[PDB]
């Protein structure tokens, strides 16, 4: 037969069965699994180069997660009805898949590797991202490429108080958590979450739930691999140690009294020293074979700086900037810098400042997110922008990148929780964050600044939110947890992570680990410190807001909202828009529309909005119900009283159902115009309107 | 006989 | 204090007051003035390379004048409601800013230099182009780069 | 069944106005009520669509009522009343 599969079908996985087909499709790739989760179907292919590029200084890895529209029987809404440039989600999973992997390629291995995942069937229940991560993983192990150990991934939800594994789309609708996690047999590797205000324990309890729950899949992948993987590709995990130790003793003291250099001068001076000095003494030579070529001899020094700085930080919590592992940097918040803009903020932290500005709009300003789940409309628009001058370089500009997007997402994931409902606040709020200075987590600095810029704009942010960048140097013996890390501190820590939330729990946690050994004990201690830090950064935010501005700036606009009984829709819309257009033209206000009977009315004037609202209510009113109500007597009669729930449509308070006990002649509360409260007994004979006074009550 | 393996 | 500005506020200029803030924003660039004309607000940053490129036969200079929609409290009409590829005006000011400058770098100087101007607030009265040119200028002189005369 | 029909029929061309109505008056009413997508052409070709056969039949049968009457004649079937 063509095709000689092969497939681990076994694995029902927390309610759902997972398939892994190989051998049948894309045999021409090195690995190509076809995973299935119920009905959601994705093909993963990994192909990797067998040479290494000549001038090859980094490991070139690329992941392309892509969704074909037909997987959910559609045809793109594109003018070209073919699908092209990658979506937010396309780009965002691709990152999410890439993250946990990159670390896991054998040290030294610098070959071109490209994993492609493609979504072929979406059952509108199982989100393909998690599946896709698994698939990538599978496909890879199968390839024989030097990719250490299959990697699993699990999304966790929060229902009732149960961590639930891989909540389908529906199950998500009712969860207080979207915590995605991927890891190996040994530790988790990455974590990206979105949290509806939960505490460290509940959240990290999440992580560990996921760790176990993927353990089934990791084992599975192996099962498949066992009789299906390609002959593993022989590559000598490069050993540096030999030459690494040799350069250490030529410079290893010259850096201990080099970094120690407080004055930024020789503090680099010794740098260039080492540089020149060593580059010479051993360096492919000139003469003189041993040691290694002046090429790969960089890396060693780079590496070596690490090993030096890092020791120095475990013995004394003394960092490069000379501060203690716990000590956060100087913050300064600042609101309404550049007024006119619906909400503005210049959050700044040591050397990590963002300008952040909010922008209210209408429903016209919502964004159609033509998704596979279901094309839908987002009204929350974080846009993150990281320009080169923000680090003293040149380049780029426009067309935001994969991180520029992942970060603005990371921040958005850390605010969507603390948002007022379209009920309290019926707007669409943009928020671009322009990093003007980076050196610490601009991604965190953005959120903080937004939390600010948004209150300034006039937003019922149910609480304000902080964030801190975090690090983690880790040796077998001891280890440090760095609060508010530098750009450098990241490029050396064995783990780095951003914690975001309020002072009543977490709004988002993102993590990225590089090495195994982060016991749940080390983790909790970590968020512990983060809790301290972030609720401190929060301290400074309040020193510029603490609560929203009462309202918004008159430019821009309201935006006022109300509900109507659903069965009234036609009457306000009218035949083909007849009434609605008339209402909009006249009052000068924008109206729409929904279907749960929700009306949002907008313009610049409160006058036009009231006009519109009051209009609609006239078409909408009449109910009764009854339902007590207020009103005024219109006329009184030795007979009873006529009064007004408003809308002329009066009612009668029968001379009988007035005040109880005795009334002789209804001159009891006889005052033409005197306001009272009344309940409608019901429009008694004929289309009449009985109604009396138990005010109060039943 | 089992295949292996980088996983391993 | 963080921030050690610094700002020539003086200058009312033919009816309108002009500000030039530095020291507070984008210190990581070589020069970064923040000019204000009434209510129109633009940040200019100049960063320039300290090496010169190896095979470097021309002077690489690049200017990016860019307008964020929020500067006039909007949200782009783009299907993505973020703003992307440069407009006619974006592109046209960028040229207009670039033109007078290029000549004014010390003969021989061939380092990478990139001035970015970004419009943060538009008061619907003062056109930001003129301001932006001024800002670029300011931001540059401040940078120390070999850029002869404001 | 996912995805959908999509059923089609022809009407005499000179009936266009009556089904469209003034500025879409009738067409929008028909589409709103039956829950089916309708259009439109000009050779008198109508394509009607949704997920249910029920909504499509509803629509088609509607349109035919506005469209019928012909005679022609043209033999026909029927029942004595």
């Amino acid at each position: 037969s063509p095709m000689f599969d092969i497939k681990r079908k076994t694995i029902e996985w927390g309610g759902k069965t997972l398939v892994l087909e190989t051998g049948r499709i894309a045999r021409q790739a090195d690995g190509a699994v076809l995973a299935t989760m119920g009905e959601t179907v994705v093909l993963a292919t990994a192909v990797f180069a067998k040479s290494q590029k000549p001038g090859q200084d980094f490991f070139p890895l690329t992941v392309n997660y892509q969704e074909k529209t037909f997987a959910a029987g559609k045809i793109p809404g594109g003018f070209f009805k073919r699908e092209g440039r990658p979506s937010e989600k396309e780009t965002l999973v691709s990152r999410l898949i890439d993250r946990p992997i990159r670390p896991l390629f054998v040290k030294g291995f610098k070959n071109e590797v490209q994993v492609v995942v493609t979504v072929l069937q979406h059952d509108l229940e199982n989100d393909p991202d998690i599946l896709g991560m698994v698939a990538a993983s599978a496909a890879l192990c199968l390839s024989g490429a030097p990719f250490m150990g299959p990697i699993g991934a699990a999304r966790v939800g929060w229902v009732d108080g149960a961590y639930v594994l891989n909540p389908t789309l529906d199950e998500m609708k009712e969860s207080k958590m979207d915590l995605v996690v991927a890891g190996t047999a040994d530790a988790v590797m990455m974590v990206e979450s979105e949290i509806q205000e939960l505490s460290e324990e509940i959240v990290l309890g999440g992580v560990n739930f996921a760790h176990q729950q993927m353990q089934a899949v990791i084992d599975a992948i192996i099962d498949l691999a066992e009789h299906a993987a390609k002959e593993p590709f022989a590559f000598e995990p490069e050993d540096t140690d030999a030459i690494k130790a040799k350069m250490k003793d030529l410079v290893g003291a010259d850096i201990a009294a080099a970094y120690k250099i407080q004055k930024k001068q020789d503090r680099y001076e010794a740098v260039g020293a080492a540089k020149k000095k060593a580059i010479a003494a051993l360096g492919l030579s000139d003469e003189n074979p041993t040691g290694y070529d002046p090429l790969k001899l960089g890396a060693i020094f780079k590496e070596l700086e690490a090993d030096v700085v890092r020791r120095g930080i475990l013995d004394t919590g003394l960092r490069i900037d000379g501060r203690d592992v716990k000590t956060v940097r100087p913050i300064l918040g600042e609101v309404g810098i550049l007024p006119r803009t619906h909400g503005s903020a210049l959050f700044t932290r040591g050397e990590t400042q963002a300008i952040v500005v909010a922008t209210l709009g209408t429903g016209d300003d919502e964004q159609f997110i033509d998704a596979l789940e279901g094309t839908y409309k987002e009204s929350f628009l974080l846009h993150y922008n990281f320009p080169p001058y923000s680090v003293g370089e040149t380049g780029r500009m426009g067309s935001p990148g994969r991180r520029e997007i992942g970060h603005g997402k990371l921040a958005w994931r850390a605010l969507r929780p603390m948002l007022p409902t379209k009920e309290d606040f019926p707007y669409t709020i943009r928020l671009v964050s322009e990093i003007t200075e980076s050196n610490g987590s601009s991604s965190m600095a953005t959120v903080c600044g937004s939390s600010l810029a948004m209150m300034d704009a006039g937003v019922p942010l149910v609480r304000p939110v902080s964030g801190i960048a975090m690090g983690l140097i880790l040796e077998q013996d001891g280890f440090a947890v760095l609060s508010d890390i530098l750009g450098d501190e990241d490029h050396l820590g064995d783990m780095d992570f951003k914690v975001a939330g309020t002072s009543e729990g977490l709004t988002s946690l993102q993590m990225d680990i590089k090495i195994a050994g982060i016991t749940p004990a080390i983790m909790e201690q970590a968020l512990a410190q983060a809790k301290e830090g972030r609720a401190h950064i929060l301290g400074e935010m309040n020193k510029a807001m603490d609560a929203p501005r009462a309202d918004v700036g008159d430019f821009a606009p309201k935006i006022e909202t109300i509900n109507i009984p659903t069965d009234k829709i036609r009457e306000v819309i009218g035949s083909g828009g007849k009434v609605i257009r008339e209402i909009v033209a006249t009052t000068g206000a924008k109206v729409d529309i929904n279907d749960d009977g929700v009306v949002k009315v907008s313009a610049s004037d409160g006058a036009k909005i009231k006009a519109a609202i009051d209009w609609i209510k006239s078409i909408t009113d009449e109910a009764e119900i009854g339902k007590i109500y207020d009103g005024k007597v219109v006329k009184v009669v030795d007979f009873g009283a006529f009064v007004n729930f408003f809308g002329a449509k009066d009612g009668l308070v029968h001379v009988s159902q007035i005040s109880n006990e005795r009334v002789a002649k209804p001159s009891d509360v006889l005052k033409e115009g005197q306001m009272v409260k009344v309940k409608l007994l019901g429009f008694d004979d004929r289309g009449k309107t009985k109604l009396s006074m138990k005010v109060v009550d039943q | 006989k089992p295949r292996r393996g980088w996983w391993r």
